[PDB]
Order: structure tokens, then C-alpha cells, then sequence
């Protein structure tokens, strides 16, 4: 018995398609085929993505579905001891079954699944790390001499999960060890309908959910959302509408008459999005909220034309492909309003990723620090489909100052040179 | 018979092409061995029971381990893992380390001069021997058990008749004495196959497929020996069994569940079209392809908009050939020079691609955003000593005046200039040959700073000059057509034109975002304010 | 800077009993 | 390591005891039986 749809994990569907397919494609056909072929089958499995993208899902998932005995667990560094030699004994430890069945009947072994969590913890980089003891450039080796090497083991499957893949012993990654390396990334709108969807179905059959609130208008809002956003956001439209049949008083009470009749609104979906749940990528409505304090007037028409021609430019930035770049400069006297007509175009243009790179949040770096900062900024709009940056009062990010004339080189060589470096294929 | 048993295929092991590597070694040790004992002490010598084997992670090392014990007429040999001979009682680390020499001692003594070579292989020998004043917190067994092994195997007692081989991944942590000579010296490494012994390899791994008449007679072997490159012995497994993996679920079927295709699989046979898929998406190489950059750089391929774009060609194709041939002159240099927005980083790409050289790198600024002048120099230095290890390369340096910093205040620039103006007259190695390509836009700095004597020739690169050309380029780019070119023919007749190459695929996307009415004008007036004067 | 620490690992020694018991029971009674 | 220690210790130290004493006792008895048996 099994169902796609039971195990609950919705938004992934090329993800676990590719894992089936080259983790659990050659242990289905009657074994007389698969061995008249030679191929020993794939032994690991590592997945990265930044927090709250669902990985611990899949391995969950993972070890639920197989008809094999129960998978075993290492939650990071559980397998460090005082005595030595003691981390290299246990983590010898988890083999040990394995190892005996495969003596035992031969070719015909049941999976012996492994599950690590925070890879990162214990298996890192040899030679660094090397502040003292060495109990860790030695339980990297054990592992690598354990996993392929000296005797032939085909009966395990070891997952590794981690959000730093810039770290992993590279020796521990070759085909052979861990081959597979997939990646969780965020999810896009029909993620989060799915999201949605599958968090809220057991409200819906008991009646308990108000058929005023629609689904794609929360779709919609949500915008780089991840799954434990939409999942915070339920519950806490759940508790807010929860809430209102208690009594907050002294000796507290309960209603037990209209309890009953409990509802939930979207007006407490709405209270839940702008009062309590706040997500890390784009850019919060409190950012628009303080560049364009004061809206936007018409006092003659040399404030449409500009509207006009930035809606010009990001037409063109979506839908030609000889030009994948674009820019535009916006210039005039000071104190005429050239941050409120800059943040109000890219507001207006429905993008899924914006950004604003100010002076203001940077005060007293460093030429080095800016440099950083900048580098990130742009590296995060290098990860979507289309994005737009705005970089607003240039002549404060490299210091100018007439006198002299003195600025710093650094931060113009690192303009110059990101004004003209194409992003990757089709974004 | 003393030790090399009867079978000596090497072919029916597994081992691909390492022909050289083993020749090597018999040649160096395992030869005396097998020789007149008379001769032997007529010159007098001893033997040698050391060998140390550093590669790149999987490169069939630990293959070799258990193959040699195979083809040895002798006992047979013993594995030992380095961090497996730790234990917590005090003092057991000593005796296991010393049991691993004991039948050895027995045999010296009881058979004195007599019987054969002992084999005992440390794998990991990484593990264990690292250092011996280099840890704190540690009790001392690390600094024990390295003395003890080094003065077991290296001491006044005196052992013949054992030969130990050690394995390792880095062999930049193993400990000086060991490498030093006497205890593991001949060392030996094991680099990346070669363009012949990928097809050995690739042979050996899809024999039992071709067995059993499994694998399509379209697929070639030569063709994908060819197209894969940089590759080792796991990643050519890795291929094997991707392709087999994904015919394996091109046959399989369900996601609700899971259920094989009625056993119709008859012969499930793989074709190029599996190969060709899992060479693009699933196997990817440790070492890198020159591929993005090469189809980065080539945006819209190179039209042809008159003369000015085939003479330039040719004088590069010229140069090629010239370091190809020569021997007076192993070191050949040249400058492209232009005004900005006239597509000198894509005609410096396509000559160097049009050779076949072996090795050709791209080193342009963008890599080093955010980059002091020291490592900026480590940079270039490190693409340079790379180039100085091949019988042919091509270098090419783009936007040089990125890479001094240049602003025209002052003016202010960077050790970088001299690292530049000193790497291009060293001549390589005797017997190799090199070739430097620069792109520059601002001639007359690079001749104030004395650089532009140590050039060997320059060539220029124009830009659209008049207005047939214009027209010719806009009919094969084949965008405006009809009345429409009509007309913009005869209002551009006159007054000539000076738009760069990569201008002019701005101007038409900027003019097709209007009405169909308005498109010309729009385009036309944008030619006459921009176009500006020379 | 200059601060540097460290940690640190242990052993023991162990000795030998199971069977002493046995002996020491028999001649008793 | 502890508990074990301070068990064989308190057993060791019990049938020790218990072991001389026996013997000390039937030491002192035998004497009577040699004297009565002249
Ligand atoms: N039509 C308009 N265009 C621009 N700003 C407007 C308009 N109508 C009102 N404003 C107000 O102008 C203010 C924004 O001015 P802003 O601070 O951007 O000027 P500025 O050029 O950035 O000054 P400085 O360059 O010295 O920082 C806000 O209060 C905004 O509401
Ligand atoms: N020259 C070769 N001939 C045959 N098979 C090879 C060769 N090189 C690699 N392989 C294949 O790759 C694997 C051998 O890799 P091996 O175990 O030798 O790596 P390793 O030395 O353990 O790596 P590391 O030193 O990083 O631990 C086997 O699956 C083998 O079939
Ligand atoms: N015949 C051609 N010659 C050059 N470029 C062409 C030609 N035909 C089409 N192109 C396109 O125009 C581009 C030329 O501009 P390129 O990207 O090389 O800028 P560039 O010369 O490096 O400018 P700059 O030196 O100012 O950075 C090519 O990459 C390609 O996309
Ligand atoms: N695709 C998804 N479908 C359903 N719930 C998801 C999905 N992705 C994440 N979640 C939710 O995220 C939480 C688990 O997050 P987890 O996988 O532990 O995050 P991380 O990957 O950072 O460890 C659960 O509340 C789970 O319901
Ligand atoms: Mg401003
Ligand atoms: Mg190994
Ligand atoms: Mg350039």
C-alpha cells in the first residue's frame, strides 16, 4: 500500500521523479535482468537548500515508504566520545548488520537505510579545523575507508542533509560515495498553492473553514514564501480566530455555548500577513512604506513621462532575448525627487524579486565591506527567472568629496565591472 | 617461478591503460628480485620494501591494492586501515602496530637469507602518520606509534624480506622521516587516463553489456572516448550506469505506484539518444570545461558585415600557424585594439577556438570582483604556470585596462603592470611553444605606460563606417524588411555613420517595443542623436 | 590573539576478574 | 570502574575474614582430638 499523494509533500514533483529514477530504478525488475548487466547500484544521496525548503520532509518520506527494517538515525555530532578511540568504534558501529547479511545470504540483502543529519557537523575539510585532539581527521578517514574499499558492500543507502555544501571533504563526493546531489530550491506559485492546499485540507471536511477566504488571493500575496511561511501563516490565522471565544480575564475562563460555531475569516488571514508572519527574501511593503513617505503627485506632465519610460524599459527587459541585460540611469538637480520616482517604477512592475542596495544601512565600512555587501546583493538576483536592483545615490557608495578631488577605486572597479557580467542562461 | 604467477594479461583484471606506470615499477624494484643471487652480491647491494602511490581522489588506486596481492606467487598480502589501530587500554596501539611485523622477523631467523617477500599494505597511511610535535590535548599515542613504526622498519635491527605500500589521498600531511629515503622512498603517482586509455576503460566496463546483446550497434565508443574529456575511471563508470539508469526507467512506469512494464522489457537496449542525455545532465567532470565561457563570450555568432571582419581573421589564423612551425621564435604576442562597443571580446575567442590547441584558457576580470592587487597577481600567475605544462596553449588576457585599475584622475592604477609587462617575454620551457592575445580600447595609455613596444604586432578592429554596410547588416541580422528598409535607405543616403556592432543590436530592440506605425521614426531618430560624429 | 586553548582525552588501565569469584566460593564451602 | 571496585574489595574483604577465621578455629580445635587419641 502506497500513494504519492498520502506521504503529503507537495511542490517537488521533478525533484523526487529524478531521485526515483537514479536511486531506486535498477532494484525493481526481476533480479535476472539486472544482473546480466554488471551495475552496482548508487549508494548516496546529499541534498542542500537554504532554511525552510523541506528536506527533512523527503528523508522522512524517504525511510516511511520502504517494506525494510527501520532506519537508523545520527543526529550530527552524536558519535564524538571523551575515550579514545570510541567516535571511531561507534561510527564502525552502524555497519555491523550489513555487513553480516550480505555474508549471510548474498545478493539478496533487504536495504539498510542510514539517515545523517547535519552532515556538516563532523565530516569536514582535512587539515583545516585543526585546532587540537585530530579526533576529527580521523573520523572523516574512518567513514571514507568504511563507505568504499576493502570488502564490497551493495546493501546500504546513506542521506545526507546540509545547508553549507561549500564545506563537504571532497574526496566524500566522487562517483562511488555520495553520486547524487540534488537541490532543494524555493518554491514557485504553484508550490505554494500546492502548500496550501495540502495544510488546510482537514479543515475543509469538517466544515470549519468559511467559504468566504479563496485560495489564490493568499497564492498571490504570498510572495517568496517558503513552506514553513505558509505552514507559520495557517497556524497563526488558526489562533487568532481561535482566540476570541476565551475570556482573558482573572481566573481564566472559556465559553463552552458559542464554541461551537468557531469560523475563520480571511480578515484574520490579512491580520496574520501584516502583523506577525514576515519573510526573509525580497523586500517587506515596509521598505516602499519609507522611500515614498508622502505619495505621488501630478504637478505637470514631466512627472508621466518618466512613469512612461520606465514602463518602456521593463517591458523590454521581459520578453526580447538578444539584450538579457538592461540599465537605466535617472538624473537631475538635488532635492527633486529621484528615489520616489525610482522605488515607485520598480514597485509597479510585478517582478518576483526586488531589491534596494542603499547607503544608509552601511555606515563607517570599509571599502572591503562594501564590496561584499554589493556582491551579495547581486549574487541573490543571479537565483530567479527576471529581477530588478535599484542602486540609488551612486556618488555616496564610492566617497566623493570636491575638494581634492578623493573617492575610493575599489568600489568604481567593482561598479564598472558588475554593469556588464551577463547572469546565467535565461534569467 | 619466484613471484610472477602464469597469468600476466593485466587486460583481464580491470586495470586500463596504466602500461607505463607498472613498467615503471618493475624496472625500479621487483627486479632484483629475480635475478642470479651470485650477481646480486658479485655487485653487492641490498633490496628496496617501500612505495608510496599519491593521485586525485579515485583514480583506481585502491583497485591496484587488491590486484597485486592477486598476480603475487606468494602467501598473501594483508590490509590494514590507518584508524583502525587506535585502541583505549593504554599501551595496545604498540602492540598491534608491532604484530605487523612479526612472521617476517620468525622467518629471517628461522630461514635466515631464505623465503620469500612479505606484503603489508596501509591503506589511509594519511590516518596515522601525521606529524609528531604538531598535536595538543592528545595523550602522545600519535607521536608513539609513528616512532615505533620508523624505527621498526628503519633501525639497527635489520629486515629483508618485506615490502610495504602505502596509499593516500593528500600527501601533503604524511610525516617527513617516511618520505625520506630509506623507509617508502621511489615514490610514484597515478594521474588522469589518457585520450587511448579512456577507450580501454570504457572497453572494460561494457564487455558483460555486449555479451548478451544488450547494447544498441548505433552507440560508438570511439565517438564518446572523443567527446568525454578530463575525466577519470569513476566518472566513466558513473556514465555506464546513468545511461543504463535512465533506460532502466525508460521501461518503468507509475507514480501513484510503482510496477514494472509487464516484463516487456525484451532487450530494453540504450541508444546515443540515452548517452548523449546523461552526458549533459547527470555526469559532470571534477576538472572543468572551457564550454560557458566559449558559448558566454559568442553571443550571436559573428556575421559577416564586410572586409573589416575576414582580414582580421585571417592575420590571426596567420599568427596560429606561424607558432605552430617555428623554432627561432617559440613566444608570439599580438594586441587587438578598438573603440569601445566594436565586439573585440568575440573576434579574440573565434581565433583562438578556430586552433586546435590542446590547452586554451580565458583569464578576463570577472572572476576577481572585489579583489586586492596580490591576488590578483596569485591569479594570473597560477593560469600562467598552468599554460607552461603542454607542447601548445593560448592565452588570452581581455579589457586589459580592468586589470590595472585604470580612472583617468590623476590618473591611478596598480604590481599588476609589472607581473604583466614581465610574463610576456619569458619564454617557456625548451621544446614548447605559447601564444598571448590581448583586447584593449585606449591604444595611446598602454603606449604611455611602455608597454605597447613589448607587443609583437597590433591589429585594428573597425566599426561601421558607411551606410551600405549599415544596410548590408541590417538585411542579415533580418529585422526590418520590405518598404521599411525602402525607406531607411533613402533617408540614411549621406552624411555617413558611426555606430559600434554591439550599438546597433540595442538601437533595434529598443525601436521594435512601439506600434508598427511609429517603429521607423523611432529607430531613425535614435540613429541621428546617438550616432554622433568621429 | 594570543589566547590559544585546548581540549583534551583520556585512557585507563583495567584488571582482570569473572572467574575469581568462583574459586573463592568453592573454598569457602 | 567505582562500583565494581568497591564490590570485589567488600566481597574479597568478607571471605577473606571469614576464611581465616575458619581455619584459625579448626587449628585450635584439632589439638583436642590429638591429646584424647594418646
Ligand atoms: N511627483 C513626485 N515626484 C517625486 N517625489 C514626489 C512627488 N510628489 C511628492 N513627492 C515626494 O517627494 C519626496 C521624495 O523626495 P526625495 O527624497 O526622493 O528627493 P531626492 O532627490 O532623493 O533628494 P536627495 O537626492 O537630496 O536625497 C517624498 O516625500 C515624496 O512623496
Ligand atoms: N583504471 C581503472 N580501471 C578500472 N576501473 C577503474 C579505474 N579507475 C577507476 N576505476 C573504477 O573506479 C573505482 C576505483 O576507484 P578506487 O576505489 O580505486 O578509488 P580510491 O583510490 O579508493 O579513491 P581515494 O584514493 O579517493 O579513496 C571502481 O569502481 C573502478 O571500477
Ligand atoms: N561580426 C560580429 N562581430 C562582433 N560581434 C558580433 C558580430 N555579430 C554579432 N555580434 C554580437 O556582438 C557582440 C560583440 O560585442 P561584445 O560582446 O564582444 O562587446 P565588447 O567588444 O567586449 O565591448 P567592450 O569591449 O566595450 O566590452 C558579440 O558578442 C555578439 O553577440
Ligand atoms: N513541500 C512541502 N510540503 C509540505 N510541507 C512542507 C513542504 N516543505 C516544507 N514543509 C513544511 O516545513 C516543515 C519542515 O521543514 P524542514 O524540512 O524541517 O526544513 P529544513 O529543510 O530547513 O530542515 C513542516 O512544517 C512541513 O510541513
Ligand atoms: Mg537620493
Ligand atoms: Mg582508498
Ligand atoms: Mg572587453
Amino acid at each position: 500500500d502506497w500513494n504519492f499523494e498520502k506521504m503529503g509533500i507537495g511542490g517537488l514533483d521533478k525533484e523526487f521523479s529524478d531521485i526515483f529514477r537514479r536511486a531506486f530504478a535498477s532494484r525493481v525488475f526481476p533480479p535476472e535482468i539486472v544482473e546480466q548487466m554488471g551495475c552496482k547500484h548508487v549508494k548516496g544521496i546529499l541534498l542542500y537548500g537554504p532554511p525552510g525548503c523541506g528536506k527533512t520532509l523527503l528523508a522522512r518520506q524517504i525511510g516511511k515508504m520502504l517494506n525494510a527494517r527501520e532506519p537508523k538515525v545520527v543526529n550530527g555530532p552524536e558519535i564524538l566520545n571523551k575515550y579514545v578511540g570510541e567516535s571511531e568504534a561507534n561510527i564502525r558501529k552502524l555497519f555491523a548488520d550489513a555487513e553480516e547479511e550480505q555474508r549471510r545470504l548474498g545478493a539478496n540483502s533487504g536495504l539498510h537505510i542510514i539517515i545523517f543529519d547535519e552532515i556538516d557537523a563532523i565530516c569536514k575539510q582535512r587539515g583545516s579545523m585543526a585546532g587540537s585532539t585530530g579526533v576529527h581527521d580521523t573520523v572523516v578517514n574512518q567513514l571514507l575507508s568504511k563507505i568504499d574499499g576493502v570488502e564490497q558492500l551493495n546493501n546500504i543507502l546513506v542521506i545526507g542533509m546540509t545547508n553549507r555544501p561549500d564545506l563537504i571533504d571532497e574526496a566524500l563526493l566522487r562517483p562511488g560515495r555520495l553520486e547524487v546531489k540534488m537541490e532543494i530550491g524555493l518554491p514557485d506559485e504553484k508550490g505554494r498553492l500546492q502548500i496550501l492546499h495540502i495544510h488546510t485540507a482537514r479543515m475543509r471536511g469538517h466544515q470549519l473553514l468559511s467559504a468566504d477566504v479563496d485560495i489564490k488571493e493568499l497564492a498571490v500575496e504570498t510572495k517568496n514564501f517558503s513552506g514553513a511561511e505558509l505552514e507559520g501563516l495557517v497556524r497563526a490565522a488558526q489562533s487568532t480566530a481561535m482566540n476570541r471565544h476565551i475570556k482573558a480575564s482573572t481566573k481564566v475562563e472559556v465559553d463552552m455555548e458559542k464554541a461551537e460555531s468557531l469560523q475563520v475569516t480571511r480578515g484574520d488571514f490579512l491580520a496574520s500577513l501584516e502583523n506577525d508572519i514576515k519573510p526573509a527574501f525580497g523586500t517587506n511593503q515596509e521598505d516602499y512604506a519609507s522611500y515614498i513617505m508622502n505619495g505621488i503627485i501630478k504637478w505637470g506632465d514631466p512627472v508621466t513621462r518618466v512613469l512612461d519610460d520606465g514602463e518602456l524599459l521593463v517591458q523590454q527587459t521581459k520578453n526580447s532575448d538578444r539584450t538579457p541585460l538592461v540599465s537605466v540611469l535617472l538624473e537631475g538637480p538635488p532635492h527633486s525627487g529621484k528615489t520616489a520616482l525610482a522605488a515607485k517604477i520598480a514597485e509597479e512592475s510585478n517582478f518576483p524579486f526586488i531589491k534596494i542596495c542603499s547607503p544608509d544601512k552601511m555606515i563607517g565600512f570599509s571599502e572591503t565591506a562594501k564590496c561584499q555587501a554589493m556582491k551579495k546583493i547581486f549574487d541573490d538576483a543571479y537565483k530567479s527567472q527576471l529581477s530588478c536592483v535599484v542602486v540609488d545615490d551612486i556618488e555616496r557608495l564610492l566617497d566623493y568629496v570636491p575638494i581634492g578631488p578623493r573617492f575610493s577605486n575599489l568600489v568604481l572597479q567593482a561598479l564598472l565591472v558588475l554593469l556588464k557580467k551577463a547572469p546565467p542562461q535565461g534569467r | 617461478q619466484s613471484i610472477i604467477n602464469p597469468d600476466w594479461n593485466f587486460e583481464k583484471m580491470g586495470i586500463g591503460g596504466l602500461d607505463k606506470e607498472f613498467s615503471d615499477i618493475f624496472r625500479r624494484a621487483f627486479a632484483s628480485r629475480v635475478f642470479p643471487p651470485e650477481i646480486v652480491e658479485q655487485m653487492g647491494c641490498k633490496h628496496v620494501k617501500g612505495i608510496l602511490l599519491y593521485g586525485p581522489p579515485g583514480c583506481g588506486k585502491t583497485l591496484l591494492a587488491r590486484q597485486i596481492g592477486k598476480m603475487l606467487n606468494a602467501r598473501e598480502p594483508k590490509v590494514v586501515n590507518g584508524p583502525e589501530i587506535l585502541n583505549k587500554y593504554v599501551g595496545e596501539s604498540e602492540a598491534n602496530i608491532r604484530k605487523l611485523f612479526a612472521d617476517a622477523e620468525e622467518e629471517q631467523r628461522r630461514l635466515g637469507a631464505n623465503s620469500g617477500l612479505h606484503i603489508i599494505i596501509f591503506d589511509e597511511i594519511d590516518a596515522i602518520c601525521k606529524q609528531r610535535g604538531s598535536m595538543a590535548g592528545s595523550t602522545g599515542v600519535h607521536d608513539t606509534v609513528v616512532n615505533q613504526l620508523l624505527s621498526k622498519i628503519d633501525g639497527v635491527e635489520q629486515l629483508n624480506n618485506i615490502l610495504v605500500i602505502g596509499m593516500t589521498n593528500r600527501p601533503d600531511l604524511i610525516d617527513e622521516a617516511l618520505l625520506r629515503p630509506g623507509r617508502l622512498e621511489v615514490k610514484m603517482e597515478i594521474g588522469l587516463p589518457d585520450e587511448k586509455g579512456r577507450l580501454q576503460i570504457l572497453h572494460i566496463h561494457t564487455a558483460r553489456m555486449r555479451g548478451h546483446q544488450l547494447l544498441s550497434a548505433d552507440v560508438d565508443i570511439k565517438e564518446l572516448a572523443v567527446e568525454t574529456k578530463n575525466f577519470s575511471g569513476a566518472e566513466l563508470e558513473g556514465l555506464v550506469r546513468a545511461a543504463q539508469s535512465t533506460a532502466m526507467n525508460r521501461h518503468i512506469k507509475a507514480s501513484t505506484k510503482v510496477e514494472v512494464d509487464m516484463e516487456k522489457a525484451e532487450s530494453l537496449q540504450v541508444t546515443r539518444g540515452d548517452f548523449l542525455a546523461s552526458l549533459e545532465n547527470d555526469i559532470k567532470p571534477a576538472f572543468g570545461t572551457n564550454q560557458e565561457d566559449y558559448a558566454s563570450y559568442i553571443m550571436n555568432g559573428i556575421i559577416k558585415w564586410g572586409d573589416p571582419v575576414t582580414r582580421v581573421l585571417d592575420d590571426g589564423e596567420l599568427l596560429v600557424q606561424q607558432t605552430k612551425n617555428s623554432d627561432r621564435t617559440p613566444l608570439v604576442s599580438v594586441l587587438l585594439e578598438g573603440p569601445p562597443h566594436s565586439g573585440k571580446t568575440a573576434l579574440a575567442a573565434k581565433i583562438a577556438e578556430e586552433s586546435n590547441f590542446p590547452f586554451i584558457k580565458i583569464c578576463s576580470p570577472d572572476k576577481m570582483i572585489g579583489f586586492s592587487e596580490t591576488a590578483k597577481c596569485q591569479a594570473m600567475k597560477k593560469i600562467f604556470d598552468d599554460a607552461y605544462k603542454s607542447q601548445l596553449s593560448c592565452v588570452v588576457v581581455d579589457d586589459i585596462e580592468r586589470l590595472l585599475d585604470y580612472v583617468p584622475i590623476g590618473p591611478r592604477f596598480s604590481l599588476v603592470l609589472q607581473a604583466l609587462l614581465v610574463l610576456l617575454k619569458k619564454a617557456p620551457p625548451q621544446g614548447r611553444k605559447l601564444l598571448i592575445i590581448g583586447t584593449t580600447s585606449r591604444k595611446d595609455v598602454l603606449q604611455e605606460m611602455e608597454m605597447l613596444n613589448a607587443f609583437s604586432t597590433t591589429i585594428h578592429v573597425p566599426n561601421i563606417a558607411t551606410g551600405e554596410q549599415l544596410l548590408e547588416a541590417l538585411e542579415l541580422l533580418g529585422n526590418f524588411k520590405d518598404k521599411e528598409r525602402t525607406t531607411i535607405a533613402q533617408q540614411v543616403k549621406g552624411k555617413k555613420v558611426w555606430i559600434g556592432i554591439k550599438k546597433l543590436l540595442m538601437l533595434i530592440e529598443m525601436s521594435l517595443q512601439m506600434d508598427p506605425e511609429y517603429r521607423v521614426r523611432k529607430f531613425l531618430a535614435l540613429l541621428r542623436e546617438e550616432g554622433a560624429s568621429p | 590573539s594570543i589566547s590559544k586553548q585546548a581540549l583534551s582525552e583520556i585512557e585507563t588501565r583495567h584488571s582482570e576478574i569473572i572467574k575469581l569469584e568462583n574459586s573463592i566460593r568453592e573454598l569457602h564451602d | 570502574l567505582a562500583d565494581e571496585s568497591l564490590e570485589s574489595t567488600r566481597r574479597m574483604l568478607q571471605l577473606v575474614e571469614e576464611s581465616k577465621d575458619a581455619g584459625i578455629r579448626t587449628l585450635v580445635m584439632l589439638d583436642e582430638q590429638g591429646e584424647q587419641l594418646e
